[PDB]
RNA sequence: AGGGGCGUAGUUCAAUUGGUAGAGCACCGGUUUCCAAAACCGGGUGUUGGGAGUUCGAGUCUCUCCGCCCCUGCCA
RNA sequence: CUUUAAUGUUUGAUGUUCUAACGUUGACCCGUAAUCCGGGUUGCGGACAGUGUCUGGUGGGUAGUUUGACUGGGGCGGUCU
RNA sequence: AAUUCCUUGUCGGGUAAGUUCCGACCUGCACGAAUGGCGUAAUGAUGGCCAGGCUGUCUCCACCCGAGACUCAGUGAAAUUGAACUCGCUGUGAAGAUGCAGUGUACCCGCGGCAAGACGGAAAGACCCCGUGAACCUUUACUAUAGCUUGACACUGAACAU
RNA sequence: UACGGUGCUGAAGCAACAAAUGCCCUGCUUCCAGGAAAAGCCUCUAAGCAUCAGGUAACAUCAAAUCGUACCCCAAACCGACACAGGUGGUCAGGUAGAGAAUACCAAGGCGCUUGAGAGAACUCGGGUGAAGGAACUAGGCAAAAUGGUGCCGUAACUUCGGGAGAAGGCACGCUGAUAUGUAGGUGAGGUCCCUCGCGGAUGGAGCUGAAAUCAGUCGAAGAUACCAGCUGGCUGCAACUGUUUAUUAAAAACACAGCACUGUGCAAACACGAAAGUGGACGUAUACGGUGUGACGCCUGCCCGGUGCCGGAAGGUUAAUU
RNA sequence: CGAAGGUGUGCUGUGAGGCAUGCUGGAGGUAUCAGAAGUGCGAAUGCUGACAUAAGUAACGAUAAAGCGGGUGAAAAGCCCGCUCGCCGGAAGACCAAGGGUUCCUGUCCAACGUUAAUCGGGGCAGGGUGAGUCGACCCCUAAGGCGAGGCCGAAAGGCGUAGUCGAUGGGAAACAGGUUAAUAUUCCUGUACUUGGUGUUACUGCGAAGGGGGGACGGAGAAGGCUAUGUUGGCCGGGCG
RNA sequence: UUUUGUAUAAUGGGUCAGCGACUUAUAUUCUGUAGCAAGGUUAACCGAAUAGGGGAGCCGAAGGGAAACCGAGUCUUAACUGGGCGUUAAGUUGCAGGGUAUAGACCCGAAACCCGGUGAUCUAGCCAUGGGCAGGUUGAAGGUUGGGUAACACUAACUGGAGGACCGAACCGACUAAUGUUGAAAAAUUAGCGGAUGACUUGUGGCUGGGGGUGAAAGGCCAAUCAAACCGGGAGAUAGCU
RNA sequence: UAAGGUGAUAUGAACCGUUAUAACCGGCGAUUUCCGAAUGGGGAAACCCAGUGUGUUUCGACACACUAUCAUUAACUGAAUCCAUAGGUUAAUGAGGCGAACCGGGGGAACUGAAACAUCUAAGUACCCCGAGGAAAAGAAAUCAACCGAGAUUCCCCCAGUAGCGGCGAGCGAACGGGGAGCAGCCCAGAGCCUGAAUCAGUGUGUGUGUUAGUGGAAGCGUCUGGAAAGGCGCGCGAUACAGGGUGACAGCCCCGUACACAAAAAUGCACAUGCUGUGAGCUCGAUGAGUAGGGCGGGACACGUGGUAUCCUGUCUGAAUAUGGGGGGACCAUCCUCCAAGGCUAAAUACUCCUGACUGACCGAUAGUGAACCAGUACCGUGAGGGAAAGGCGAAAAGAAC
């Protein structure tokens, strides 16, 4: 049965990619706490 | 944006009041109005976003004074 | 959690 | 059951709400009509559900008691 | 003092006509390779409309809350000095 | 009557017998005309009722074919659990006893079964109540408020007529 | 020669018929609900060149980079915590029977589903059959059983004339032979004419393919023999209907619905989203749009404006800021 | 010459306790009197870890089905080979996109992983494997939409939007058959082609835009006709005489 | 543990070990204790600095009265023989303790409110661009040809192929029953069932964001969560309750 | 600085060094792919696609450089529209982002408390936004006092839980004055006479003192137990060094250090001096911040909730005097004191610690202490924001067990 997950790379990107993250304020706010955190992975972009 | 060009005017926030003094909060905004002054120099109409508090002080200090504060204020006019 | 189904008296 | 309302002339209703109960119709009597009615004139009617009171005095005020209405009697 | 007739004044009430503020989600020109915007020209409207402050009305449209207790469970009824 | 409390109203039809159904009656507790009324072919995994066919649905179950259940080998959980050397009865007792009193019964221990009890397991009861708990929703509850609307002043001037 | 393989050689390699959902076809016909854009490409000339440049044509020649490319991909490799009886878009579409991509049996191809071995109790699950009765069961014919195809005959009330209707109900179905040794039909060679001449036309009928019907015979209890494949009728409530809905206990009489009416709205429209700009409404203009209620169709939709709203009026009473 | 700690034993006090010792361990410990507290645990459906119970019980995941011989191996119901049987065959076959990321191939191993064993595996380990002018992507082009110079608006942040610039699920140049690897192929090889640009030569010569026009360019349904894929039969070739 | 009352068939606990709850700051009152004493003591700060300096202040030795005022008295009243409150009685500064107050205030636990963000890869609607719907029926309008009319109308036949038309696979839905309920599966499987050219279905993108969305409307849906999503913060909210 | 050395798990291999070009440490440079403000354009971050110019040539190409936007300034051109202006193209500078807390400003809750709940409280707190610095802010009286005087601002202790505010409930809560820390005053609103005066900012030039590598650094033997001595038992010695750490059990004299004494080619801080470049000192005469103060209306800030409410800020509407004059002295008036707004600048005392060094603890000792003593913001979970673990110890030496 169809679940929550239908992987789609293009979207992913588009949705939560560095690109589209840092193109605000408020997605680079979420970069300024991940960072602060010590983050690995600052985004979901590989 | 809400912003008198020559006396800086800019909205405030207060409260409204009540028979209760019940406080909401409100904004008070300037009474501005855009408006084509004559300047004489340059023989021109130049057109600015003016409060009426700001009006008066166009008749008292010239329209060449104030432009020329505001020249130095880079107001952009 | 889950789905407690019941015969609640009532 | 429980709670509110009601009982006034022959039938339907006013009441004053402490000191003397009216209106409409009906009924009766007399006109008018060949006659009935319709119309006109005149008029008598009431323990104010029953009781016990309250008062100097109760249909009215209070409480029970009959009869007639109106509301409720619910959650599992 | 009244009755006040006229007299200037000071405030308003309408009505009419203007343009010059202001409006134009009319036309035309330019910025300009542009259905934005700005400027210019013109027409129309015009001391309105519209906006600000103050103010009366309206306003479950949207909020913040209240909506008692006793009680042979509660509610209803009754009660609270 | 999706509407009728009394109520299975009364009568008729259907049945051997029909509180349902169908037809009437009207006494409409408490129908009613676009919060529509009455009818209506067709349509309906629509509701109710009836008939034929059909059958293990049933009278009343029997046998058979498979998959489990059972035995062996291998792997190997779970919910639960104060501790147990964990019987019946009658009585008592936080008022329904394996555990108290009295009495009866019972060699020790598995396996396959059935679920009467352990007020069995699951989940700090959803019903009820309480707290000067929470939240949404309603309105002619209260107090406000966005919005809408009124006027004054400002943006906002001239002339003339009364 | 290492079961592989390697090397060499290698015949026929045609026709007819059937035939797509593929192609012609982005066609043709028709309908109303009236069915992208841009660039490449073709063409036209401005300004700017018109000796040049540039264009056209023919050769020669260079260049065509970079990234992906394994494998799974209806699943043990993806989404479901699992090597999970679930879910997941496109392309390909063999033979026999059949209308068919249904269904049954097979081809190509791929698998037997990662615990088994015994036993053959109760009981449970999935099935088979059943004397007699046939809904007596049960809230209820729940379930099961039954019906089931093609051709033909026949088919009621009622109806909005379309329906109801596959109404109901019934008959014939295999095989063999004959009509007719393989028919009607379809396809169509050779041959023979014609051509301003070709992938031509007209004749022509060989050879293939091939129902359907009738008659005769024959087997069985049974010939739509399996799989596949409507139960039917009568009364009535509700909703007109197809549709939509509570993903995960409710698919309905609920919602929607066409239709009807009221009301608002003159377009810088009402309204709505937005502190605002603006946008939607609408690149529409009252034969339009929004809101509300009702809910096809048929016959109809009565009385009340006191209450509460709404609309109109504006004389008077009352009344804010202001003065 | 054996501190704390642990584990026994003995003694002792009214109690919380104390003293001593045997063993374990192998380096710290600490009198007394004061001082300070993260100072004393059985419970909180407490928290974390470990271990029980039910229990060798349920289950071992579609009732499509297996059987035998041989092989390898320490060991074979499960692996390999062979012969049968059974299942799917509009799928349970084949090729992709999306998605995964090496699961592909070979060698090697059986701790753990596989609901059993396992010599086997999508497990562990080590190597190998993905070859493009034509297939895609990239690229050119735009849809919805996004971003958006200036601009308009807005307490700030910001919102909207013009010119523009992105954005395929659409529109745009070109390759087929055969062979080959343990694993790749319209990519490699063979054979035979094609396209778009650049440059040069030659000949003939009006070219030219961010501009114009054409084209690209478009619905639903239905009806046939002409075809092919494909299938059948015959013929032909080869083999067969059961 | 909670109760008038529990062997209670009321709650808690499978067991062990570890962890886990009366603390801290400031101020105030009371007790104890120490120092000084009608006096006591410093705070900040200075300072080689736990000393010393710093008496700024604080408390006490005098109260009465609303207050001005008066004062061992004073107020009340015109005035008190009066009456009320006072006058003989040591306090103050440390330390410890018992309390209180403000802070989370012993610990654990709400349903919620508010603030800032993340989500339409699920689902709802919409937008753009693509795809899918075997086969078999019914046979509308229109058209042609007749018959009929002056011409129609009308009628017959033949062509035609209309429909939120019919039967029925894919596809989509999810009505009944059985199983399954510590499942194969946190909603499925089996046998039947409805729609199946449309208000259909589907792929790939896009857009609408939390008092908001979206909704053929169920308070449905908005990432297994919806009468107000999720994440973080206010926050150790609050909890007369367990 | 050096006799050893090629970072770690983590050996090995092949080597480099040994008296000074091994290595190591520090100063100064060079190089510094790609993404990221990212800046040539685009983009699903670490990728895709260019343009211009210079220089290369093997005629296939190749290598550098430049090309974002905005602000400011200056040139050149350039509409409607004649000049102009808008606009446009260049060239120079500057800004973009990140980062803990502290600071200023623009916005700004609710839970909660009031045993409910509106005023109030929570609270101008949380949070959002803007801006700046090493501090920031504030700051040189239109201030207070009270008839005596004080003399900018900031911070601490008092004043004092006082005066007051307050459904006068909950609660909120000063000032005057006093004691301290630290102190600093100036400029413009204009012209002269003087004159480059003081002072400040740039910079060089030295000195002093730091910082960024380092150098030296005292003094014990014997015996006993024991695997091993730093322990026991003896006898010494150093100490401006008995701080610590390590060494086979507890080390003043074994080692590293410590106390002391020293060190810088180069870079750099700080301070003083000095030289240049600006900068103006002093004197006289003037001038003395107007849509402002004030007022009406609506709010806000002052402890102070409109109250009898001064004072401050202003959204709105008005509107003075101006030194012969104004402001304030908590309604208001008079008197008297005090000050001179409507222009600016200003160190110190104050707040904080992402980071650097040293040191300290009646702080923790692996369920504690940071979530993390371990390759931890990792594994893992979630579409995402976000959430978020478990896990330390052989022995002195691996001598890690040949056979
Ligand atoms: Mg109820
Ligand atoms: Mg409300
Ligand atoms: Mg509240
Ligand atoms: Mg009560
Ligand atoms: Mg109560
Ligand atoms: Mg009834
Ligand atoms: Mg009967
Ligand atoms: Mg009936
Ligand atoms: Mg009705
Ligand atoms: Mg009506
Ligand atoms: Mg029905
Ligand atoms: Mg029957
Ligand atoms: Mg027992
Ligand atoms: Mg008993
Ligand atoms: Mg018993
Ligand atoms: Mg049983
Ligand atoms: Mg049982
Ligand atoms: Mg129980
Ligand atoms: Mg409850
Ligand atoms: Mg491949
Ligand atoms: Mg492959
Ligand atoms: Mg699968
Ligand atoms: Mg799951
Ligand atoms: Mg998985
Ligand atoms: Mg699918
Ligand atoms: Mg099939
Ligand atoms: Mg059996
Ligand atoms: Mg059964
Ligand atoms: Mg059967
Ligand atoms: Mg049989
Ligand atoms: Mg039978
Ligand atoms: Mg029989
Ligand atoms: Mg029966
Ligand atoms: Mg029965
Ligand atoms: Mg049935
Ligand atoms: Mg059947
Ligand atoms: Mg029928
Ligand atoms: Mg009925
Ligand atoms: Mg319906
Ligand atoms: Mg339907
Ligand atoms: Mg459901
Ligand atoms: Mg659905
Ligand atoms: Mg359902
Ligand atoms: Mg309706
Ligand atoms: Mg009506
Ligand atoms: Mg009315
Ligand atoms: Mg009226
Ligand atoms: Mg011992
Ligand atoms: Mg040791
Ligand atoms: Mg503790
Ligand atoms: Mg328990
Ligand atoms: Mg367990
Ligand atoms: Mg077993
Ligand atoms: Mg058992
Ligand atoms: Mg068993
Ligand atoms: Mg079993
Ligand atoms: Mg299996
Ligand atoms: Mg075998
Ligand atoms: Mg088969
Ligand atoms: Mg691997
Ligand atoms: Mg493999
Ligand atoms: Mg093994
Ligand atoms: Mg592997
Ligand atoms: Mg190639
Ligand atoms: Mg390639
Ligand atoms: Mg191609
Ligand atoms: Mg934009
Ligand atoms: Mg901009
Ligand atoms: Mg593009
Ligand atoms: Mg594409
Ligand atoms: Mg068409
Ligand atoms: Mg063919
Ligand atoms: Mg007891
Ligand atoms: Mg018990
Ligand atoms: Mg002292
Ligand atoms: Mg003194
Ligand atoms: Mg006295
Ligand atoms: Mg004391
Ligand atoms: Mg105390
Ligand atoms: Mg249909
Ligand atoms: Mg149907
Ligand atoms: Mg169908
Ligand atoms: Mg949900
Ligand atoms: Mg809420
Ligand atoms: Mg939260
Ligand atoms: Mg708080
Ligand atoms: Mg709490
Ligand atoms: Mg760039
Ligand atoms: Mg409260
Ligand atoms: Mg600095
Ligand atoms: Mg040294
Ligand atoms: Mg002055
Ligand atoms: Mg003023
Ligand atoms: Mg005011
Ligand atoms: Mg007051
Ligand atoms: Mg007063
Ligand atoms: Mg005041
Ligand atoms: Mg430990
Ligand atoms: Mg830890
Ligand atoms: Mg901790
Ligand atoms: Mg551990």
């Amino acid at each position: 049965m169809k679940r929550t997950f239908q992987p789609s790379v293009l979207k992913r990107n588009r949705s939560h990619g560095f690109r589209a993250r840092m193109a605000t304020k408020n997605g680079r706010q979420v970069l300024a706490r991940r960072r602060a955190k010590g983050r690995a992975r600052l985004t979901v972009s590989k | 944006s809400r912003v008198c060009q020559v006396t800086g005017k800019r909205p405030v926030t207060g409260n409204n009041r009540s028979h209760a003094l019940n406080a909401t909060k409100r904004r008070f905004l300037p009474n501005l109005h855009s408006h084509r002054f004559w300047v004489e120099s340059e023989k021109r109409f130049v057109t600015l976003r003016v409060s009426a508090k700001g009006m008066r002080v166009i008749d008292k200090k010239g329209i060449d004074t104030v432009l020329a504060e505001l020249r130095a204020r880079g107001e952009k006019y | 959690a889950a789905a407690a189904v019941r015969n609640a008296r009532w």
